[PDB]
């Protein structure tokens, strides 16, 4: 997994590759690693996939109830605090490594979270097996006062570095832009630089090629009238 | 503690035709989650119209190929420039592998060429030297992805003729070199999609009575 | 692996399966688990593929040297003991072999020796070796007689491997039959289990548990 | 079987249109202790080859002595020692690769990762890797240790395949190498600011640069970072 | 020892033009010993189909659990559960056993009754959802199934063509696995008719 | 304990179970009945770890007998087998699991059909024409695969069972001291006193 | 990690490097290890980042609740709350914390809490993996009642050496000054402190 | 292998040895003769690890036969037993020791006395009126302690041996498939074909 | 153990503590760790007492035999002989040795040989368990071309701190001065160096 977060002039952008793997096998080629905690708070997850999903849903659910209770839009620090205290309690066993970003009435924010519950602040961050390839790009091209267009470019380039150089990462680039005073735009499959070429042959079989023993209609309908 | 073995990934494929044989292999070389090289040749022309590849731990793979190439050289010296037949090469490789039975070459070896009747031949080895002539064999990381496809599309397994419903099998008609290369390319394209250690490039060596020809094709680099 | 061999009126029947596995992965369905040592000697292969292949083709070289030196066919006893003495030298090193050495000479008649990588060497009338040996034993022991016809003996061997091919997960592929007589062995074909199972089920009335 | 004691970190390298570049820092670490600050890990062989070595320093010094001895031995009864029968990069590499694989096979390895950079007689660029296991491979860019994870991605953006080599100049290539060394200093906990760089060109020969430093570093943004989440002061 | 490969077995699912297909083998074993050749691994709750591979006791337990839950769902909601909703229910139910999980590899298949859209999904033993457009694989011969599906599959196959593709994917994958086979079943699923076909295969 | 076998024929279910009980070095008993009657038309044989086997069987027996009294009705073999499976499936994730494998042979009086269920200690249930636990199946399934029919009589079932026991007595290393055979049919449960 | 706290004439100064490592990878090169548990009671963190954050967050909560009831807490009180958490949970924690604070009555105070959970009141304290390399230097160069400028130089020179020799330490040198005047943050970059 | 017994009576030595050979799961053979004739009036039975047993026995056999030819003379049982003990005492400190236990039954033609020697794989020799290796002695020594006399006939020795085998067949878990019995006396070695 | 060797204007000086420990028991409080392999080539020993004695004895033999054939050996040559023994027997040895010597041509030279068996020529070297605590101090206070009196003070102050913090170091501070003038032994007792 390669996930990144990049701060810019009037907000923050996060990005991620779309490969999931069980050992050396690719389980899903177009996996969605950008999760929505609230409308303008999104986070990217690396590590154990069920855990990043579950911990995001739980905190996102409680954040929604909190937002309704307080009559206020949710804050990134609240999501951060609730995530870290949950993860700390489970002593690293919940394998969720998160980059949490968002905009709220306080401003724009960017944090990282690790499985044992430690948090970090930064202008640019990267997590996952391809974080070293991504951080190399970020350390080479990042500057202060980036524009929106520059930050998207930098973020996607950092993911590409992971896609091409890290075997744990691949396929497509997902992006989510969170600008102050605007709706967050979720750009699913922002880049698609890994379409499979046409196959040499069609493997459509002639009908009747497989040997059958029995046929029967399956009753999916309910018990009928009359 | 020191571990003398490693895993360099990769995948290889040998298919025997009626008067030809192909030995294919991807050009990617890896350790853990890193790429060492996008183009590191893995299939080699060993002389006497024999092609070879030893997939797995690359250090052992290179050592074995090097020692077999050497064996071909000394076979010419010792036996009046006689051509080493594919069956004789196979038996020789068994002894090279079994010689290190208690500290094995950690590789899956495949050789390809023509037998003494001019027909296509592929031989397959395990790490400690057991071998067998085959019509079809994939080796290495994505072998488990490729072999079933070749059982189906080369040997027409589980395929029958329409109208008869399981009574009459699909006849085992011979495949041309153009037809085999299509199946090789699709095998590696599919393996690249679902196996992280497979990609970058595909190099195919084709063996006929005329000699050894090479073909290269791009594979996905992610 | 399921391999068997048994003595009877018409000599020896040898029958083996064809499967080779690495864990749960089926590595090959076309393995030759019978070795043609000479026109009178056969060896079966179970355990490590390489160990068996290597040392049994080696055995054939030692047998050829014996009859070059002694101007006489090697006995089954002597041939089996060359292999057992060899593997005994390697005892502890981790060789993995279960083999039957089968042959027919004038002085001995039809003879079978079970040879083992632990050094065990046993003469006997019936042997089954491999992961599916217990399944083959069931069919053999209930149907075996000394007075079997070459045709009926061949079928019993074929059927016993089929029984093990069905139940044992690490056995299958196809059945190779050999028949060893006073005038040498005779190959009796490769029999695909995928076609043999349905054929036997229909004709014999067996496997009523399975649906066809 | 042993364990490495005094160690050297990344060696990085790449091909360009007329030759090859290789670099490595001058640190000898003793675990987490940054013990020795003046260790040269690029060792030239003749005027056409540079061997870069990472890993155990005692084994590096042994290899250094083997190469020194190799030059001496090649000169023996060799009137063309400084001409047609001089040591090639390919000869030096194959020798090391032989030794590395032999030593791993005796279960007593030289605990190193080695990159042999050079230019052949016919002007062809030579760049190949070998390590404690005897594993070998070649690529337009090569790097050891942390370099493999951080340098290669950056260097591969310049030369992504073989056809990009003629299009890459020595100025562009050196720039990429120097930037990669900076990135490694930011991110490798066992690296130093001081490093050595070597260029082997088919026209201008061997240029060996010592006492280089990582410069143009970005740290100013650190002042704005406060706490680990909620803290404002 | 490894719970996910004591009993053995496989499940595969595929989408086609206005249809879906889900298939499984019939083997249940105790490691090397084959025990049963009638152990079906595909179940259905209304029009939603669920395949489950892995430890057989958990396969049975989860079927009974999801029958329980979908029956209560239907009584309260006054409608059959849909594939998208059932997928979330499987995920929730597996994750609640995070640190004492069911050793299974579930696969959901079906057509949404309102939109008519074909749907398939897969899971790991603890709840992660893999929602693929093309195909899902599970079991001891998953590597083999991935290879077959990735080469044989093409989009927008007609029901009777899709049957041939999925059947050949299962059969040839099973034949390269020691712990799979001993028969096979294929479900072809359309918006308001479902055909079930038992396949003839080698019994070793 | 060691060997337990089961076979379902036309009109009955036959269970065979070894008589030996071995405390490591010695055979303490050669007449042990490894079975419990759960209901008039349902019999359960068992084998596993010492103590757990009897404790589990008698616990199941008590529960089914309780059900029978409460409802004045006999549960179907299918229903009893499902209850037993759930108890074992519950048990496998307990502090100390029941290490017990069972066969359940019953005659369903409603459907007029014999039924044989094989359940292991994990809670793995399968309905079968013939079954076994432990190393018994390794020898006996090949014979049953060859000779078995769905339309066999009880006498033919006993003959096929004798062939299984003879094979076991020939090829198994352990002396299991013969078997106690019991038949389950429409008239209930009875023991074959000469086998 | 290289951290230290030093009392001087006008109060106390905390100092720290900015490196966080996962093995040999620097996971964060601009970390802030000087953390605030009260207006003029701060701490230096070493060991597990998760543990020391969790502890500091709990302490900040306790002192915020203390303040609401009993007014401003002493530095000794803050150290005691750290100790209670570190001692009672010694089996499950890896935390080496230096507590430093400024009262008007007690002036500058420094308390160090090593792994065991023991408390030690000292004129100055050093901790973290990099502290080992500067015991000699700090013992020879420390004086009581130094000036602000002298104390900044003492910390800058000390941590410079700790960074130089310890691989786990690096980046910028952060400092926090605690006096009657208020709270001042200082930062010193590599180009400055490496040439010392 | 498993059970080997020995008993020295008035005028002969009787050795009994099991017929079973078991490769883990299956009984591969039920007619195995676990003995070798070392000389016309000396017999050695053996049991231990597979392969080692036969390899050791045949090695000893070859050595004694070599001695017999060289000297044209038969070694006394005491002399043969000492030779065997030394080989095992040498073996126990080797790279890979012989894992073999033996009984040596012989008739000394000089002293006109039967002699039974028990030797284990360590090279521990004892002369006894009756002996056993493995778990056999645990069952059989109590019977022999009660019934044995030095003045018993060969027929009485065989009856006392039958009582030992019956006890073993009752209380031992493993089916050893009966025993081959051999008698060693002044006339040489012979096998009792019905036992 | 705290050992060091320092080159200066007139030559080189070796320094060492005198403590030998079996766990926490001081088996010898007056040990001599400064040992002679040639007239003006000495070494400092750290690690196993047996290993470093065995090595030093072998080296003294090699240099005595060298001298009889080829005349006085260089310090570099002596270091190479130490290295050969330490490198080739790295699996079985625990020896950290500093070699120091005075030539007339090369003047004062110092070579350090850590655990691996690598060689490092340096202006000065520090080693032993106690050296960790004085990396900071020694780096800040070392100058090239010091006087004899300055170098003695540098070593005395450095080892004083190493002794103060390291439990494995203690006793007296032994020193050996190597110059053109000859070989001088110095000793400094606790009452002297503790008050520094
Ligand atoms: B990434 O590489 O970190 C990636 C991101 C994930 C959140 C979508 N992780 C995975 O792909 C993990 C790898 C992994 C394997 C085994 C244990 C822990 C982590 N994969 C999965 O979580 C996974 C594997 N198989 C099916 C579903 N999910
Ligand atoms: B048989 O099962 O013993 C079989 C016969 C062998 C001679 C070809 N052996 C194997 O298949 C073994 C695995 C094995 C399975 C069951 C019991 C013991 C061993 N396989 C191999 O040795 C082997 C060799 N090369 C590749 C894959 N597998
Ligand atoms: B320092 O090195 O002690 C530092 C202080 C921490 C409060 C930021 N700790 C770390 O960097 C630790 C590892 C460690 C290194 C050396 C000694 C003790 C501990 N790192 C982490 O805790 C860490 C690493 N990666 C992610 C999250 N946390
Ligand atoms: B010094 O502490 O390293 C010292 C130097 C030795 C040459 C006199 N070493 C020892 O005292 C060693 C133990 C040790 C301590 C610290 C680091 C490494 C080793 N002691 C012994 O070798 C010893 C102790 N008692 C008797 C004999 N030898
Ligand atoms: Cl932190
Ligand atoms: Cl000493
Ligand atoms: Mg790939
Ligand atoms: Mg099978
Ligand atoms: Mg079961
Ligand atoms: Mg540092």
């Amino acid at each position: 997994t390669t996930i990144v977060g990049v701060k810019f002039n009037n907000g923050v952008v996060i990005a991620a590759d779309t490969r999931s793997t069980q050992g050396p096998i690719v389980a899903d080629k177009n996996c969605a690693k950008l999760h929505r905690i609230s409308p303008k708070i999104w986070c990217a997850g690396a590590g154990t996939a069920a855990d990043t999903e579950a911990v995001t849903q739980l905190i996102g659910s409680n954040i929604e109830l909190h937002s309704l209770y307080t009559s206020r839009e949710p804050r990134v620090v609240s999501a951060l605090q609730m995530l870290k205290q949950h993860l700390f309690k489970y002593q690293g066993h919940i394998g969720a490594y998160l980059i949490v970003a968002g905009v709220d009435p306080t401003g724009s924010h960017l944090f990282s979270i690790h499985a044992h519950g430690s948090t970090d602040v930064g202008y640019y961050l990267s997590l996952g097996s391809g974080s070293l390839a991504a951080m190399a790009v970020l350390e080479s091209h990042w500057k202060q006062d980036l524009t929106k267009e520059e930050a998207i470019k930098l973020a996607s380039d950092a993911i590409q570095a992971g896609i091409w150089n890290d075997l744990g990462s691949g396929s497509n680039v997902d992006v989510c832009v969170m600008e102050i005073g605007k709706d967050a735009e979720y750009l699913r499959n922002y880049l698609t630089p890994n379409v499979r070429e046409e196959k040499q042959k069609s493997y459509k079989f002639p009908r009747g090629t497989t040997a059958v023993l029995k046929e029967s209609i399956v009753n999916i309908c309910d018990i009928q009238e009359e | 503690q020191f571990n003398p073995y490693g895993d360099n990934g990769g995948t290889i494929l040998g298919i025997a035709g009626e008067d030809f044989a192909v030995l294919a292999g991807d050009t990617r070389n890896i350790t853990d989650y890193s790429i060492n090289s996008r183009y590191e040749p893995k299939v080699f022309d060993c002389g006497d119209n024999i092609v070879m590849s030893a997939n797995g731990f690359a250090a052992d793979g290179d050592a074995l190929v090097k020692r077999f190439k050497n064996s071909v050289k000394w076979y010419h010296f010792d036996h009046n420039d006689k051509k080493l037949s594919i069956n004789s090469a196979a038996r020789n490789i068994q002894h090279l592998l079994y010689g290190k039975r208690f500290f094995p070459y950690y590789v899956h070896t495949i050789i390809a060429g023509l037998d003494e009747d001019g027909k296509g031949a592929v031989y397959s080895f395990d790490p400690v030297g057991s071998y067998e002539r085959e019509q079809c064999r994939a080796g290495g990381a994505a072998a488990s992805l490729i072999m079933p496809f070749l059982d189906n599309q080369v040997n027409f397994k589980n395929q029958y003729e329409p109208g008869t419903n399981g009574k009459v099998k699909k006849p085992l008609k011979y495949l041309s070199v153009e037809e085999v290369i299509k199946l090789v390319r699709d095998s590696f394209t599919s393996a690249t999609e679902r196996h992280i250690q497979v990609g970058d490039g595909l190099e195919i060596l084709i063996v006929t009575k005329d000699g050894v020809r090479k073909e290269f094709y791009e594979l996905k680099r992610d | 692996s399921t391999t068997l061999a048994f003595r009877f009126q018409g000599g020896i029947i040898v029958a083996v399966d064809s499967r080779a596995t690495a864990g749960n992965w089926v590595a090959s369905q076309t393995v030759k688990k019978v070795i043609e040592i000479n026109p009178f000697l056969l060896g079966t292969m179970a355990g490590g593929a390489a160990d068996c292949q290597f040392w049994e083709t080696w055995l054939g070289s030692q047998c050829r040297l014996h009859e070059l030196r002694e101007k006489e066919r090697i006995s089954v006893a002597a041939a089996s003991k060359i292999l057992s003495n060899l593997v005994y030298q390697y005892k502890g090193a981790g060789l993995s072999m279960g083999t039957m050495i089968c042959g027919y000479t004038r002085k001995e008649g039809p003879t079978i020796y079970y040879v083992d990588s632990d050094g065990t060497r046993l003469k006997g009338d019936i042997f089954c070796v491999g992961s599916g040996q217990t399944f083959a034993y069931g069919v053999l022991d209930s149907n075996y007689k000394w007075d079997l016809s070459v045709e009926d003996a061949l079928y019993l061997g074929k059927r016993s491997i089929l029984a093990a091919a069905h139940r044992d997960a690490y056995s299958g592929g196809s059945v190779n039959l050999y028949h060893v007589t006073e005038d040498g062995w005779i190959y009796h074909g490769n029999h695909d289990v995928g076609e043999l199972f349905w054929k036997v089920k229909e004709e014999e009335g067996s496997f009523n548990n399975v649906i066809g | 079987t042993q364990q490495p004691i005094v160690t050297g970190t990344s060696v990085i390298s790449m091909k360009y249109d007329n030759g090859v570049i290789i670099a490595a820092d001058n640190l000898g670490s003793y675990g987490s202790l940054l013990r020795f600050n003046g260790v040269e890990r690029l060792i030239p062989v003749g005027d056409n080859t540079v061997v870069g070595i990472s890993g155990d320093i005692s084994d590096m010094q042994h290899i250094e002595r083997l190469l020194k001895d190799l030059v001496t031995e090649n000169a023996y009864d060799n009137p063309l020692a400084d001409a047609e029968e001089a040591l090639e990069p390919s000869y030096i590499f194959e020798y090391l690769a032989t030794v590395m694989y032999q030593r791993r096979s005796k279960m007593n390895p030289l605990w190193n990762a080695i990159i042999v950079a050079g230019v052949q007689s016919n002007g062809d660029q030579f760049l190949r890797y070998v390590n404690l296991l005897g594993v070998t491979y070649s690529s337009p860019t090569l790097a050891t240790g942390f370099g493999a994870h951080m340098a290669n991605p950056l260097l591969r953006k310049v030369v992504d395949r073989e056809s990009d080599i003629p299009k890459t100049t020595v100025q562009v290539a050196e720039e990429a190498i120097v930037n990669a060394m900076r990135v490694l200093y930011y991110r490798d906990a066992r690296s130093s600011r001081n490093f050595s760089l070597a260029i082997i060109d088919k026209n201008t020969g061997l240029t060996f640069k010592k006492n280089l430093q990582v410069e143009n570093m970005k740290w100013d943004f650190a002042k704005d970072i406060k706490g680990y989440g909620t803290q404002k002061i | 020892s490894d719970p996910s490969s004591i009993n053995g077995g496989i499940v595969v699912a595929m989408t086609g033009k206005d249809c879906v297909a889900i298939a499984c083998d019939l083997r249940l074993g105790s490691q090397s010993l084959g025990v049963s050749n009638k152990f079906e691994k595909i179940f259905h709750y209304g029009h939603v189909f669920l395949g489950i591979t892995g430890l057989a006791t958990d396969v049975t337990t989860l079927n009974e659990m999801f029958r329980y839950k979908t029956n209560l769902y239907k009584l309260k909601e006054e409608r059959a559960i849909e594939p998208e909703t059932f997928t979330q229910l499987v995920s929730s139910s597996l994750y609640e056993r995070r640190f004492g999980p069911y050793f299974v590899g579930p696969v959901v298949a079906g057509i949404n009754s309102k939109s008519g859209k074909p749907f398939i999904a897969g899971f790991d033993l603890i709840g992660c959802i893999d929602e693929a457009k093309d195909f899902i694989v599970s079991g001891t011969a998953s590597d083999q199934l991935f290879g077959m599906c990735e080469s044989l599959y093409e989009p927008n196959l007609e029901p009777e063509d899709l049957f041939e593709t999925i059947s050949q994917a299962l059969l040839n994958a099973a034949d390269r696995d020691a712990l799979s086979g001993w028969g096979a079943v294929v479900y072809i699923i359309k918006k308001d008719e479902v055909v079930k076909r038992y396949l003839k295969m080698r019994q070793d | 304990m060691d060997i337990i076998l089961g076979i379902r024929v036309q009109d009955s279910v036959i269970l065979a179970s070894s008589k030996a009980v071995t405390r490591g070095i010695s055979v303490l008993k050669d007449s042990d009945d490894k079975t419990r009657q759960l209901s008039p038309h349902t019999l359960m044989s068992f084998a596993g770890e010492a103590g757990d086997t009897v404790q589990f069987a008698e616990y199941i027996q008590a529960n089914i007998q309780l059900y029978s009294i409460r409802e004045d009705y006999e549960l179907s073999p299918q229903a009893v087998s499902s209850f037993v499976r759930q108890e074992l499936a519950k048990s496998i994730r307990s502090r100390r699991p029941y290490q017990v494998n069972v066969l359940i042979g019953g005659y369903d009086k409603k459907k007029n059909k014999p039924e044989l269920y094989q359940i292991d200690y994990l809670g793995t249930k399968v309905e079968l024409p013939y079954g076994a636990h432990g190393y018994s199946g390794f020898y006996t399934f090949s014979l049953l695969d060859h000779h078995y029919r769905p339309d066999m009589t009880t006498e033919e079932g006993l003959d096929l069972l004798k062939l299984c026991v003879q094979e076991l007595e020939k090829r198994m290393p352990m002396d299991f001291k013969g078997v106690i055979v019991k038949i389950v049919d429409k008239d209930g449960i009875r023991q074959v006193d000469d086998f | 990690t290289s951290i230290m706290a030093v009392t001087f004439k006008d109060g106390v100064i905390l100092g720290a490097d900015s490196r966080t490592t996962t093995g040999a990878y620097i996971a964060n090169r601009v970390t802030d290890k000087l953390t605030r548990v009260h207006d003029k009671i701060w701490c230096c963190r070493s060991g597990s980042a998760a543990d020391t954050q969790a502890i500091a967050d709990i302490v900040q909560y306790h002192l915020e609740l203390y303040t609401s009831q009993y007014g401003t807490p002493s530095t000794e009180t803050a150290a005691s709350v750290f100790k209670e958490l570190c001692y009672e949970n010694k089996d499950n924690l890896t935390a080496g914390i230096i507590v430093a604070g400024y009262d008007d009555k007690n002036k500058g105070e420094v308390y160090t809490i090593p792994l065991g959970g023991s408390v030690h009141k000292l004129p100055y304290a050093i901790a973290g993996s990099g502290s080992t390399f500067i015991y000699g230097y700090c013992d020879k160069n420390f004086r009581e009642n130094m000036s602000k400028e002298e104390t900044v130089d003492f910390i800058k020179h000390s941590l410079s050496q700790a960074i130089k020799w310890d691989g786990s330490s690096g980046g910028v040198i952060r400092m926090v000054v605690l006096t009657a005047a208020g709270v001042e943050r200082l930062i010193f970059y590599p180009d400055e402190y490496e040439q010392l």
